[PDB]
C-alpha cells in the first residue's frame, strides 16, 4: 500500500543528498559582488533625474 | 429705523 | 519493511543535515557587515490606475516595461499603459474567480486562471481586432494559483493539488507534471535562463525543479507557516520566499541552505508577494498590514515604507529595466511607484 | 449703546457656530472624499456637508456686515451674489435633509425596488434635481439684490406684493412641506420598525428620529416665525420693534443648523466613526 | 477572412448627388475607425473623410468640407451632395484602429469608380519613376515640410505599395515598424523630414507604385508616388 | 497628439463600458453554499433548476440570486475563502441523518471575513431524522443529551447547539426545517434575503 511511497521518498532523498555543496562564504561573496557590480544600473536605490524618468 | 438693515440671511 | 524504509529515510535526512551544517563557514551578515548601508529609499507615487471595481490579485509587467495587465474579481483583465494611464484592452472573463495572471514575453498572449481549474490563453494580436481565447488548458484538480510563460508556446502552472505542470499551448496537453509537494502550491517563479524553476507550497517547504528532466534536485525548508510568494535573484543562483509568519528568507542554491531572515518584531501580518530589484540589492515584500516594506537584501535593514494603500496589497513586481514598481491591492487601485 | 445685547449675542453665537461648522464640515468632507469612495449611502452626506460647508464659509460675511451698521463697502456684484449664495446653500441643506429622510423611508419600506433599481447614478440625479430646485427658488434674491440706495444692500422693490409672494413661498417650501415630509417619513419608519424584525434597531432609530426632528424644529422655527411676524401690522408698534430686535438671534439660530448637521448626520455610522478616528 | 466590399459609384451629372456605402465583414467593425481615400484616374491618392469609433470625432478635407458627409449594421456611408467635375475618382474604404502598438491603415477595400461629367504638411516624392532590374536593391525617398517626430518619440511616416490593377497594401507604419504579412526584405528609416525605404532581393511582387503618407495632423496629405516599373 | 487623441477616446469608451457593466452587475445578490459531504446541497440547488466551482443563477420575485457551490474544491479552505468576503449570506446545509458539521459551522461562523454576514441554516431529511429517532435515541450522536426521545425536542436541541456557536451580536442566523419534498426553500431564502438587505442598508446609513 504505502510501501511504494516510502520507497519513492527514500530514492528521492538519496538522489537529492548527492548534490555537491560549496561553502557559504563563496556564495555570500558571489551575491555581494553581483550586487556591487550592477549598482550603477539600478535606478531604484538612486533617485533618477526627472529628465531620464519617464514617469515624472 | 433701519436696524436689521436686511440681514444677509433674508 | 515500512520501519526499515523510515529508518533509511531518517538516516538520509541526518546525513544531508550534517552535510549542510558542515559547509556553514560563516553567515551572510558577517560578510556584508563592512559595506555601507543602502540608506533611505523614499519612493513617491507617480501614477494610479483607477479602472477596477473589485479586489485585485494579480499584476504582471510587460517585456517592454510599459504595458501592465491586472486581473480583478470583477471578471475583467484590463491591460494598462503605465506611461499615460491609458486603458488599452479590456478582456472579460468567463470565471470571475481569478487569482493569477501572466503576460507573454513576446507580448502576443495573456494567461489567467483561478478557481475554475482552467488556465485560459488569450490572443492580443488577432487579425479581427478583438481579443479571443485561443486555448483552454484543463487537467488540474486543485485551483490554479500561478502561471508563467517560458516562451510563446510552453507555459508552467502551479496548482493547488500539490502538482506543478508543464503545458503545450499548441496541443493543450500536460507534457510534464511535477510531484513531491505535500500541501497546496501557492507560488511559482521561472529562472531568467528559462531552464529551472522553483515552487513555494503551503507545507512550509520550497523545492527546485527541472523543466526538461522533470525531477526535483533540492528541497529547501526552514519556514514555520505556508509559503505565499517566491522570486529568483537576478543572478539566477538564489531566491527569496515570503511566508505567513511575517518573515522573509533568502536561500542559496549552491550552498543549499538559508542565508538571511527579514523579520521585525513590529510586523505581525502575513506576506502576500515578494520581488527583487534590477540589481538584486532591494527586496520589496507586500505585507497584509496595508504597507509595503523595502528590505536591503545584503544587510536585512529596512530602507523605506511604500504606504498609501487602503487595503492589503496582493501583488508587487518591478519592471524589467527597474524604472518603476507596481503594487496591486484589494482597494481596486494599482499604483506605479518610483 | 452701539451694540444691542441681542446683537452681541448673535455675533458671538455666529462666530462660534462658524468655527465649529468649518472644522466639522472640513473634516467630514475630507474624510468622505479621500478615505472612502462615493457609495450609494454616502453621496447624501457628501452633498449635505458640502452645502453646510458653503454656509459656514459664507457666514463670516454676515459677521462682518453686523459690526457698525452694515454699509457694505465691498461693491455691487457681490451685493447681488453673496445673499443668493447663502440662501442657496441653506435651502440646499434643508432639501437634502428632506431627501435623506425620503431615502431612508424608501429603504425601510421598499427593499426590492431599492436593491434592483437604486444605485449611485440615481442618487446623483435626484441630488442634482434638488440642487436645481434650490437654485430656482433662489433666483429672485439674485435678481432683486443690488446696491440700490448706496449713500446698504436694500432688497429691490421695483407692503408690496412681491415681498408677500417671496416670503410666503419661502415659508411654505422651506418649513411646511420639508418638515411635514420628514416627520411623516420618520413616523412611518418607526411604525414599520415596531415589528419584531428590528429588535436591535428600534431604540437607536427612535432616538435618531426624535433628535433630528427636534433639532430641525428648534433651529428653523424662529426664522420663519419672525419672517412672517415682521410683515404684519405697522412696525411702529412695540411688537415690530421686538421682532426687529430678535431677528438677529433668529437668523443666528437658523444658521446654527449648519454646524449642527454634520454631528447628527455624518458622524453616525460605525465605519465612518472609525474612519474619522483614524484620519485624525 | 477580412473583407471590405463596397458599391455606389457610377455616372453623375454635375450638381447631382449620390451615396457610396462600404460593407464590412469578418472583423469587429464597431471597434474600428473608418477612413475614405480616393484616387484620380491618373493622379495619386488623396484623403477625403474620416470617422472614428462610435461616431465621436469626424474630420473632412479642406476641399470637400461641407459638400460630403460620413455616417456609419456593419456598414459605412458617405453622403455626397453637389458633385462637380473635379470629384471623379476611384474611392476606397480603409480601416484603422488606434491604440498602443496598433497598425492603422492595415487593410484596404476593393474600391468603387465614380465618374462626373495653408496648414497642410506638404509631402513630395522627387523621383517620379525608377527603373530597376530584379534581384537588385532599390530605394524610395520622401520629404516633408515639417518635422514628423513628435515629442513622444514616434515618427508618423506610413509607406504603401500599389500593385498594378490592385488596391494599396500597408508595408511600413511609423517609419520603422514592419506590417504583418509582408516579407522581411522591406525596410524603412528616416530622420525628422527626409525618409527612405530600402528593398533587398527585389522580385516581381515588388513592382508597383509606392506612396508616402503622414499622419501627424489632419488633413492626411499623401505623396505624388514613385513608380518602380520593371 | 495625432493618434493619441484616438487612444484617449478609446480609453474613455472602455472605461464607460466598465462602469456600465459594474452598475449592471451590482444588482445581483450573491449567496454561498456550504455544508458537509452529501449534506443536501445538490438537492436544493437542483430543486431550484438551472470539478471546480459551480455557479447557479436563478431569478425569483424580481431578485437575481447567484449561488456559488464550492463543494468541489478538495483543498485548503483558508486559502480561497476570502474570495467570498462580499457575499450577502451564507447558505449552510446540515444532514440530520448523520457531529462533523459542528466544527465546520464553528469555523465558518467565527471567521474574520464573515463577522457581519449572516448564515441561513437548512436542516434536511426531517423524515429520515424522525425515522432514526424512532429506531435509535438521539443520544448516540450527542452523548450529553438528557431528555425525552421524540422529534420535536431533538430538533430543538440540534437547533440550539447549531445556534450557540454564534459570538458576534451584529449577525443573525435564520433556520428552517426541510422535508426534502417542499417548495418553500425559495420563499424562505427570499424572506431572509430581503430582511438582510434592509439591515445592511440601514447599517450603511448608520440608522441601525
Amino acid at each position: 500500500a504505502s510501501i511504494a511511497q516510502a520507497r519513492k521518498l527514500v530514492e528521492q532523498l538519496k538522489m537529492e543528498a548527492n548534490i555537491d555543496r560549496i561553502k557559504v562564504s563563496k556564495a555570500a561573496a558571489d551575491l555581494m559582488a553581483y550586487c556591487e557590480a550592477h549598482a550603477k544600473e539600478d535606478p531604484l536605490l538612486t533617485p533618477v533625474p526627472a529628465s531620464e524618468n519617464p514617469f515624472r | 429705523y433701519s436696524f436689521k438693515d436686511m440681514p444677509l440671511x433674508r | 519493511e515500512l520501519d526499515q524504509l523510515r529508518q533509511e529515510a531518517e538516516q538520509l535526512k541526518n546525513q544531508i543535515r550534517d552535510a549542510r551544517k558542515a559547509c556553514a563557514d560563516a553567515t551572510l551578515s558577517q560578510i556584508t557587515n563592512n559595506i555601507d548601508p543602502v540608506g533611505r529609499i523614499q519612493m513617491r507615487t507617480r501614477r494610479t490606475l483607477r479602472g477596477h471595481l473589485a479586489k485585485i490579485y494579480a499584476m504582471h509587467w510587460g517585456t517592454d516595461s510599459r504595458l501592465l495587465v491586472s486581473a480583478s474579481q470583477d471578471g475583467k483583465l484590463i491591460i494598462w499603459d503605465s506611461y499615460t494611464t491609458n486603458k488599452v484592452h479590456a478582456i472579460p472573463l468567463r470565471s470571475s474567480w481569478v487569482m493569477t495572471c501572466a503576460y507573454a514575453p513576446s507580448g502576443n498572449y495573456v494567461a489567467c486562471g483561478g478557481l475554475d481549474n482552467i488556465c485560459s490563453i488569450y490572443n492580443l494580436k488577432t487579425r479581427e481586432g478583438n481579443v479571443r481565447v485561443s486555448r483552454e488548458l484543463a487537467g488540474h484538480t486543485g485551483y490554479l494559483s500561478c502561471c508563467r510563460f517560458l516562451d510563446d508556446n510552453q507555459i508552467v502552472t502551479s496548482s493547488g493539488d500539490t502538482t506543478c505542470a508543464l503545458w503545450d499551448i499548441e496541443t493543450g496537453q500536460q507534457t510534464t507534471t511535477f510531484t513531491g509537494h505535500t500541501g497546496d502550491v501557492m507560488s511559482l517563479s521561472l529562472a531568467p535562463d528559462t531552464r529551472l524553476f522553483v515552487s513555494g507550497a503551503c507545507d512550509a517547504s520550497a523545492k527546485l525543479w527541472d523543466v526538461r528532466e522533470g525531477m526535483c534536485r533540492q528541497t529547501f525548508t526552514g519556514h514555520e507557516s505556508d509559503i505565499n510568494a517566491i522570486c529568483f535573484f537576478p543572478n539566477g543562483n538564489a531566491f527569496a520566499t515570503g511566508s505567513d509568519d511575517a518573515t522573509c528568507r533568502l536561500f542559496d542554491l549552491r550552498a543549499d541552505q538559508e542565508l538571511m531572515t527579514y523579520s521585525h518584531d513590529n510586523i505581525i501580518c502575513g506576506i502576500t508577494s515578494v520581488s527583487f530589484s534590477k540589481s538584486g540589492r532591494l527586496l520589496l515584500a507586500g505585507y497584509d498590514d496595508f504597507n509595503c516594506n523595502v528590505w536591503d537584501a545584503l544587510k536585512a535593514d529596512r530602507a523605506g515604507v511604500l504606504a498609501g494603500h487602503d487595503n492589503r496589497v496582493s501583488c508587487l513586481g518591478v519592471t524589467d529595466d527597474g524604472m518603476a514598481v507596481a503594487t496591486g491591492s484589494w482597494d481596486s487601485f494599482l499604483k506605479i511607484w518610483n | 449703546p452701539l451694540f444691542q445685547p441681542q446683537d452681541i449675542a448673535s455675533m458671538v453665537i455666529l462666530g462660534l457656530t462658524c468655527l465649529l461648522g468649518l472644522l466639522g464640515n472640513g473634516l467630514v468632507l475630507w474624510v468622505a472624499g479621500v478615505k472612502m469612495k462615493t457609495t450609494v449611502n454616502t453621496v447624501w452626506f457628501l452633498h449635505l456637508t458640502l452645502a453646510d460647508f458653503l454656509c459656514c464659509l459664507s457666514l463670516p460675511f454676515s459677521l462682518a456686515h453686523l459690526i457698525l451698521q452694515g454699509h457694505w463697502p465691498y461693491g455691487l456684484f457681490l451685493c447681488k451674489l453673496i445673499p443668493s449664495i447663502i440662501i442657496l446653500n441653506m435651502f440646499a441643506s434643508v432639501f437634502l435633509l428632506t431627501a435623506i429622510s425620503l431615502d431612508r423611508c424608501l429603504i425601510v419600506h421598499k427593499p426590492i425596488w431599492c436593491q434592483n433599481h437604486r444605485n449611485v447614478r440615481t442618487a446623483f440625479a435626484i441630488c442634482g434635481c434638488v440642487w436645481v430646485v434650490a437654485f430656482v427658488m433662489c433666483v429672485p434674491v439674485f435678481v432683486y439684490r443690488d446696491l440700490f440706495i448706496m449713500d446698504i444692500c436694500r432688497y429691490n422693490f421695483d407692503v408690496p406684493t412681491p415681498l408677500m409672494a417671496i416670503t410666503i413661498t419661502r415659508l411654505v417650501v422651506g418649513f411646511l412641506v420639508p418638515f411635514f415630509i420628514m416627520v411623516i417619513c420618520y413616523s412611518l419608519i418607526v411604525f414599520r420598525m415596531r415589528k419584531t424584525n428590528f429588535t436591535k434597531s428600534r431604540n437607536k432609530t427612535f432616538r435618531v428620529a426624535v433628535a433630528v426632528v427636534t433639532v430641525f424644529f428648534i433651529c428653523w422655527t424662529p426664522y420663519h416665525l419672525v419672517g412672517v411676524l415682521l410683515l404684519i401690522t405697522d412696525p411702529e408698534s412695540s411688537l415690530g420693534e421686538a421682532v426687529m430686535s430678535w431677528d438677529h438671534m433668529s437668523i443666528a439660530l437658523a444658521s446654527a443648523n449648519s454646524c449642527f448637521n454634520p454631528f447628527l448626520y455624518a458622524l453616525l455610522g460605525k465605519d465612518f466613526r472609525k474612519k474619522a478616528r483614524q484620519s485624525i | 477572412d477580412v473583407q471590405l466590399v463596397e458599391s455606389g459609384g457610377g455616372l453623375v451629372q454635375p450638381g447631382g448627388s449620390r451615396k457610396l456605402s462600404c460593407s464590412a465583414s469578418g472583423f469587429a467593425f464597431s471597434s474600428f475607425g473608418m477612413h475614405w481615400v480616393r484616387q484620380a484616374p491618373e493622379k495619386g491618392l488623396e484623403w477625403v473623410a474620416y470617422i472614428s469609433s462610435g461616431s465621436g470625432t469626424i474630420y473632412y478635407a479642406d476641399t470637400v468640407k461641407g459638400r460630403f458627409t460620413i455616417s456609419r449594421k456593419n456598414t459605412l456611408f458617405l453622403q455626397m451632395t453637389s458633385l462637380r467635375s473635379e470629384d471623379t475618382a476611384m474611392y476606397y474604404c480603409v480601416r484603422s484602429i488606434y491604440y498602443y502598438g496598433s497598425s492603422p491603415f492595415d487593410f484596404w477595400g476593393q474600391g468603387t469608380t465614380l465618374t462626373v461629367s495653408g496648414s497642410d504638411i506638404v509631402m513630395t516624392q522627387a523621383t517620379s519613376s525608377v527603373p530597376v532590374t530584379p534581384g537588385e536593391s532599390v530605394s524610395i525617398s520622401c520629404r516633408s515640410s515639417k518635422s514628423l517626430l513628435h515629442s513622444n518619440g514616434n515618427t508618423y511616416l506610413y509607406w504603401f505599395l500599389q500593385r498594378p490593377g490592385q488596391s494599396p497594401q500597408l508595408l511600413i507604419y511609423r517609419m520603422s515598424n514592419l506590417a504583418s504579412g509582408v516579407p522581411d526584405r522591406f525596410s524603412g528609416s528616416g530622420s525628422g523630414t527626409a525618409f527612405t525605404l530600402t528593398i533587398s532581393r527585389l522580385e516581381a511582387e515588388d513592382v508597383g507604385v509606392y506612396y508616402c503618407m503622414q499622419h501627424l495632423e489632419y488633413p492626411l496629405t499623401f505623396g505624388a508616388g514613385t513608380k518602380l516599373e520593371l | 497628439s495625432a493618434e493619441e487623441r484616438a487612444a484617449l477616446e478609446r480609453s474613455k469608451a472602455i472605461e464607460k463600458n466598465l462602469k456600465e457593466d459594474g452598475i449592471s452587475a451590482a444588482k445581483d445578490v450573491k449567496l454561498l453554499l456550504l455544508g458537509a459531504d452529501n449534506s443536501g446541497k445538490s438537492t436544493i440547488v437542483k430543486q431550484m433548476k438551472i470539478t471546480g466551482i459551480v455557479e447557479t443563477h436563478f431569478t425569483f420575485k424580481n431578485l437575481h440570486f447567484r449561488l456559488f457551490d464550492v463543494g468541489g474544491q478538495r483543498s485548503e479552505r483558508k486559502k480561497w475563502i476570502h474570495c467570498f468576503e462580499d457575499v450577502t449570506a451564507i447558505i449552510f446545509c446540515v444532514d440530520l441523518s448523520d457531529h462533523e458539521s459542528l466544527m465546520l459551522f464553528d469555523s465558518i461562523c467565527n471567521n474574520k471575513f464573515f463577522i457581519d454576514t449572516s448564515i441561513i441554516l437548512f436542516l434536511n431529511k426531517k423524515d429520515l431524522f424522525g425515522e432514526k429517532i424512532k429506531k435509535s435515541p438521539l443520544t448516540i450522536c450527542f452523548p450529553e443529551y438528557t431528555g425525552p426521545n421524540t422529534y420535536e425536542d431533538a430538533a430543538a436541541y440540534i437547533q440550539a447547539q447549531f445556534e450557540s456557536k454564534n459570538r458576534s451580536p451584529n449577525k443573525e442566523i435564520y433556520c428552517h426545517m426541510t422535508c426534502a419534498t417542499d417548495t418553500n426553500n425559495a420563499q424562505v431564502i427570499f424572506d431572509a434575503v430581503t430582511d438582510i438587505i434592509i439591515a445592511n442598508n440601514l447599517r450603511g446609513c448608520g440608522l441601525y
